[PDB]
RNA sequence: GUUAAUUCCGAUAACGAACGAGACUCUGGCAUGCUAACUAGUUACGCGACCCCGGUCGGCGUAACUUCUUAGAGGGACAAGUGGCGUUCAGCCACCCGAGAUUGAGCAAUAACAGGUCUGUGAUGCCCUUAGAUGUCCGGGGCUGCACGCGCGCUACACUGACUGGCUCAGCGUGUGCCUACCCUACGCCGGCAGGCGCGGGUAACCCGUUGAACCCCAUUCGUGAUGGGGAUCGGGGAUUGCAAUUAUUCCCCAUGAACGAGGAAUUCCCAGUAAGUGCGGGUCAUAAGCUUGCGUUGAUUAAGUCCCUGCCCUUUGUACACA
């Protein structure tokens, strides 16, 4: 598995039981012109990037 | 002859109305005055149980007296401090004026 | 001036009791009872013996002045007020009570209680609390 | 959290009603016309009529109101 | 000259310290006794904060002497460091060009704003029912 | 379970172990001469002020929690 | 040069400390060996050379603040008080050293007994600490 | 006066944060350049502003824990200035470039979370706010019943994570983590 | 009980007031504690204005 | 006063003054429409108002 | 749709109203502008002490002033300005300006519980007792009693520490009482200490008191050992209060040195000067804080979210439930 860092463009909403997982959507910076979602753990603003380990896990959206 | 007046009270509104009023009398009678000098406000605070019985959540009420002391200093004669604090004075605010 | 001295004594002997010698002095006395934190301190006060010295450096002669400041403690110049047996009910001496000597002036003290039979000696027989606290709700340790 | 309620709104209605003309555009001039025009008994009233009618005339320069 | 004394208060917690600037050479004492034993001195940048930001040649002409009273240590601290600043501040309002002025303002805001401004938080009063401000007892069932 | 049998002067390998080796170190404290040497801290504190006081390492800095010295510069 | 305020306090101590031991006229009591120095305290004083000490210390207090006297220097020198399973509290000082140390320092004139209660110290006390505070300034530069 | 120093001794350029990842929440630079780790204060009142405050207060403020040391913060400043020079004199590199690679080293890539569990990444914010707490709880518990000191645990653990030796306790948990999040993938 | 608590609410709302509120509690109709509400006009109860708005007995 | 009493307790001996005034006025002239006291001090003589209903009662 | 809100915009067989929320009061935060101050001060000026012109002083006095202190009247902030989002309504987010762009409490509706109080009352129905009293008083005892279970807490398990010196900082408050006999104390001596004996101040911005408080800061000693951690238990002595302390009232001195190595199932409080550490005042009080109520002081980790568990409110729906 290659280590991928990807920029958040979008909050969308909260995921998970308890209300703590952040679900975002990111687009990786080599690959400007793709996008994937991820359900993100913490405080998360806006065009900060995350340290993705691997590049293919997509998640639902609610 | 630098005699001097305290008010007192527990009011506030009363006892700025009898000051005023007696340095707008001072001044009338043609005399100098230093000012009413405020000095700090003595809380008698009470804190007690609301219930008679033990039982209940454990609350507590917080009484409060504020107590408001003002000084006049005034060099005269004793006759027209005398008739001046004779008149003019709320229930609420006690006067004592002492000459040395 | 760190090195270990010849004759350096891991141990001695005061009272028929252990001393311990790689501890401090003014800590090491402390061993046998009788003898705290501040008798021993003052003790080794009015002998003349630098604080900073560990038990095992210590000469015989030295711990003979001790020993014999301790067991002869108010012809020392130690005060009246310093002591564990002031005034006591039979010879009115004041002196301190030492190591092996101590409990029996403790147990001589829980026998006269026993034997003239008052409240203080009925607890003490009984195994209770005798100085006066709550047996409710503390101290279920020794007695189940 | 900051709504202003019905005793703000219908009393800056009532103000601007009666005395468009000389209510203006900020805050702290139709302020004190407010304060000279009304009881008003607070002065966290006062203000937070002045700041709705401020709003709302600002609404009035856009369009009619109901 | 005349004198040109300004008399500035710093405030922090409840800890007050009124500085008070006068024309002279470059002394800074606090109390009676200067900055370099102010106890405790883990906070000695702290007051060296305006002194080291400002560099000496702009506390040149000015003696500032501090008097504190209130608070705990580091908020009598705070208080001095607010206080010698704004003490500063203010002699370059007073008595010379603003340009000064602005420019030693905004080198004190662009590293620390509290140099001016103060905390207006205070210890909050404690409601019944707890062991604190907020804090409550330990509530039991069974 | 195990218990730090530390000793509290020197017998006459450890005393010349610390004038060996302890001068080389790069991060001296007394925490660490005890570990690596087999002493209280105490009688660790004594031999390194000796030390500094021959003039074989050097402060850093003295502080009521702990003190700190390093070697000397070799060149 | 410097005065009291100008140099260190704490080195100001020992270096007075050390001038008092020097004179050899302060006139310690026989009890200095087997005092607890206050009720708040556990032990004796570690250091066994501490009526010096404490002489220098309530002499640069008399120096900063004067009007003060037995109570105020047990003031000073209490501390918390440990009472076992109890929660600590604040404890006043010893007022017998307080009284044999101002009585030293009028023994030896440093200190003088003012009106309005309590002492102050005397110019020729005053002097001699600001000779200290210079040598200490000396020491340090 | 130009260049700030950090305790007058640590210049605050010199430093290359080597996450992109990691950039915007360690504060280092110049107008997070300060004297002390000390400041007033007032870094909760709005949400991402715990991330203006610069790495050393951040981790003068986490390491006071524990009960017996809560607020001791000129003590905490005294045990961060002690563990630079330590820090200092046994790697020969800058201290607060030692910690920046603790931070960068230690914090955790992603988590598991219950949505059993499920893996997510997590934040930058918080991966660097975990990686600060785990670096204090490792330093403050091999501190604990023992004569090796704070002073340099702090030291000696900044070493050992910013070598990455899984000889960290913050090391071995973030390890351990991400090895319980690729199982939960 | 009612005819008093109504003549006593018609009698001051004629002696002029924005409202009042009679409670009697106790035994009234049997041996059981009821109670009593007698309500007319504005009442406000909270706040520093009952302080000299209210009189209360 | 050569007693010397202080205005702290002095406001609450009055004031306890004034309740139990009211109070002794309230059990004796509840027959009478006792409304209210009003307490008001010059130097040697003191008027103290009852303020009720039947006046000639 | 929107808000902390039955808060508003708005829809409309409803219209016009009332309470609650809000409004209000106190508090907090900001004014170098106003009012003034020998029961608060600052700055100068003049004497005084000291250091090699200048510096220090809470050393002594007076000419200005009120920034600091006190407390009064006003002000000040309104989502007001700007940029987005929204029917471009109600309003939300962000930012400049800013002492503040959510400080904390008090008050708090309709209806109700067979919740507590007859042991708060001279508020009280009824019953019972009423001279061998269940009235009142005095003497003594008990309310503390210990195989055990539970709850609120304080001290701790130490090196981020203990001990010993040194240095230097608060804010609440209270203080000589109707009966009522018992106040807060500087200062000078005696005693290790608890304390004792004298002359003084204060009915209080005056005197305690500039409240020289602790953690804290600095410098020693100790060295991972149930240890200089911890101080329970216990022996002997010395004081104070009482009319009297024994079942140790409280404190002091020495000696005794236990469990306790961070706590299982479970469970509590909390998000900014907050939690926690720390000490000081009030009540209780002749003696008297392991309590509680206030107060400062050092002062953060984390969070700006959700309906997952525990619950609350609104709508729809189901009911064989209605002491639900
Ligand atoms: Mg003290
Ligand atoms: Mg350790
Ligand atoms: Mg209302
Ligand atoms: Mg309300
Ligand atoms: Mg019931
Ligand atoms: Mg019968
Ligand atoms: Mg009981
Ligand atoms: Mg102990
Ligand atoms: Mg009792
Ligand atoms: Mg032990
Ligand atoms: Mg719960
Ligand atoms: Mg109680
Ligand atoms: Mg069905």
């Amino acid at each position: 598995q290659p280590i991928k860092l990807a920029r958040v463009t979008k909050v969308l909403g909260r995921t998970g039981s308890q209300g703590q997982c952040t679900q975002v959507r990111v687009e990786f910076m080599d690959d400007t012109s793709r996008s994937i979602i991820r359900n993100v753990k913490g405080p998360v603003r806006e065009g900060d990037v995350l340290t993705l380990l691997e590049s293919e896990r997509e998640a639902r959206r609610l | 002859h630098r005699i001097r007046i305290t008010l007192t009270s527990r009011n506030v509104k009363s006892l700025e109305k009898v000051c005023a009023d007696l340095i707008r009398g001072a001044k009338e009678k043609n005399l100098k005055v230093k000012g009413p000098v405020r000095m700090p406000t003595k809380t008698l605070r009470i804190t007690t149980r609301k219930t008679p019985c033990g039982e209940g959540s454990k609350t507590w009420d917080r009484f409060q007296m504020r107590i408001h002391k003002r000084l006049i200093d005034l060099h005269s004669p004793s006759e027209i401090v005398k008739q001046i604090t004779s008149i003019s004075i709320e229930p609420g605010v006690e006067v004592e004026v002492t000459i040395a | 001036s760190l090195v270990i001295p010849e004759k350096f004594q891991h141990i001695l002997r005061v009272l028929n009791t252990n001393i311990d010698g790689r501890r401090k002095i003014a800590f090491a006395i402390t061993a046998i009872k009788g003898v705290g934190r501040r008798y021993a301190h003052v003790v080794l006060r009015k002998a003349d013996i630098d604080l900073t010295k560990r038990a095992g450096e210590l000469t015989e002669d030295e711990v003979e002045r001790v020993i014999t400041i301790m067991q002869n403690p108010r012809q020392y110049k130690i005060p009246d007020w310093f002591l564990n047996r002031q005034k006591d009910v039979k010879d009115g001496k004041y002196s301190q009570v030492l190591a092996n000597g101590l409990d029996n002036k403790l147990r001589e003290d829980l026998e006269r209680l026993k034997k003239i039979r008052a409240h203080r000696g009925l607890r003490h027989f009984w195994g209770l609390r005798v100085r006066g606290q709550h047996t409710k709700t503390t101290g279920r340790r020794g007695r189940t | 959290g900051r709504v202003r309620t019905k005793t703000v709104k219908k009393a800056a209605r009532v103000i601007i009603e009666k005395y468009y003309t000389r209510l203006g555009n900020d805050f702290h001039t139709n302020k004190r016309v407010c304060e000279e025009i009304a009881i008003i008994p607070s002065k966290k009233l006062r203000n937070k009529i002045a700041g709705y009618v401020t709003h709302l005339m600002k609404r009035i320069q856009r369009g009619p109101v109901r | 000259g005349p004198l040109q004394s300004v008399q500035v208060f710093g405030r922090k917690k409840t800890a007050t310290a009124v500085a008070h600037c006068k024309r002279g050479n470059g002394l800074i004492k606090v109390n009676g006794r200067p900055l370099e034993m102010i106890e405790p001195r883990t906070l000695q940048y702290k007051l060296l904060e305006p002194v080291l930001l400002l560099g000496k040649e702009r506390f040149a002409g000015v003696d500032i002497r501090v008097r504190v009273k209130g608070g705990g240590h580091v908020a009598q601290i705070y208080a001095i460091r607010q206080s010698i600043s704004k003490a500063l501040v203010a002699y370059y309002q007073k008595y010379v060009d603003e340009a000064s002025k602005k420019e030693i303002k905004d080198i004190l805001i662009q590293y620390d704003r509290t140099l001016l401004v103060a905390d207006p938080r205070r210890c909050e009063s404690k409601k019944f029912g707890g062991p604190g401000a907020r804090a409550r007892y330990q509530k039991s069932y069974r | 379970r195990d218990k730090l049998n530390n000793l509290v002067l020197f017998d006459k390998a450890t005393y010349d172990k610390l004038c060996k080796e302890v001068p080389n170190y790069k991060l001296i404290t007394p925490a660490v001469v005890s570990e690596r040497l087999k002493i209280r801290g105490s009688l660790a504190r004594a031999a390194l002020q000796e030390l500094l006081s021959k003039g074989l390492i050097k402060l850093v800095s003295k502080h009521r929690a702990q003190v700190i010295y390093t070697r000397n510069t070799k060149g | 040069g410097v005065t009291v305020k100008d140099v260190n306090q704490q080195e100001f101590v020992r270096a007075l400390a050390a001038f008092l031991k020097k004179s050899g006229k302060l006139k310690v009591p026989e009890w200095v060996d087997t005092v607890k120095l206050a009720k708040h305290k556990e032990l004796a004083p570690y250091d066994e050379n501490w009526f010096y000490t404490r002489a220098a210390s309530t002499a640069r207090h008399l120096y900063l603040r004067g009007g003060a006297g037995v109570g105020s220097m047990t003031k000073i020198y209490g501390g918390r008080q440990r009472n076992g399973v109890m929660p600590s509290h604040f404890s006043r000082g010893s007022k017998s050293v307080a009284r044999r140390v101002l009585q030293a320092l009028e023994g030896l004139k440093m200190v003088e007994k003012d009106q309005d209660g309590g002492r102050k110290l005397t110019p020729q006390g005053q002097r001699d600490l600001d000779r200290i505070a210079g040598q200490v300034a000396a020491a340090k530069k | 006066t130009p260049d700030i120093k950090l305790f007058g001794k640590w210049s605050t350029d010199d430093v290359q944060i080597n996450d992109i990842s990691l950039q915007d929440y360690i504060a280092v630079k110049e107008k997070y350049a300060k004297y002390l780790p000390h400041s007033a204060g007032r870094y909760a009142a709005k949400r991402f502003r715990k991330a203006q405050c610069p790495i050393v207060e951040r981790l003068t403020n986490s390491m006071m824990m524990h009960g017996r040391n809560n607020g001791k913060k000129l003590m905490t400043v005294r045990i961060v200035k002690h563990a630079f020079e330590i820090i200092h004199l046994l790697t020969g590199e800058n201290p607060l470039q030692v910690l920046v690679n603790a931070i960068i080293n230690s914090g955790p890539r992603e988590d598991s979370t219950r949505i059993r569990r499920q893996a997510v990444d997590v934040s930058p914010l918080r991966r660097v706010n975990q990686a600060i707490w785990l670096l204090c709880t490792g330093a403050r518990e091999a501190a604990f019943r023992n004569i090796k000191t704070i002073a340099e645990c702090l030291a000696d653990e900044l070493i050992n994570a910013a070598k990455g030796s899984s000889n960290s306790y913050a090391i071995k948990k973030k390890d351990e983590l991400e090895r319980v999040a690729k199982s939960n993938r | 009980v009612r005819r008093a608590c109504y003549g006593v609410l018609r009698f001051i709302m004629e002696s002029g007031a924005k409202g009042c509120e009679v409670v009697v509690s106790g035994k009234l109709r049997g041996q059981r504690a009821k109670s009593m509400k007698f309500v007319d006009g504005l009442m406000i109860h909270s706040g520093d204005p009952v302080n000299y708005y209210v009189d209360t007995a | 006063m050569a007693v010397q009493i202080s205005k702290k307790r002095k406001f609450v001996a009055d004031g306890i003054f004034k309740a139990e005034l009211n109070e002794f006025l309230t059990r004796e002239l509840a027959e009478d429409g006792y409304s209210g006291v009003e307490v008001r001090v010059t130097p040697t003589r003191t008027e103290i108002i009852i303020l009720a209903t039947r006046t000639q009662n």
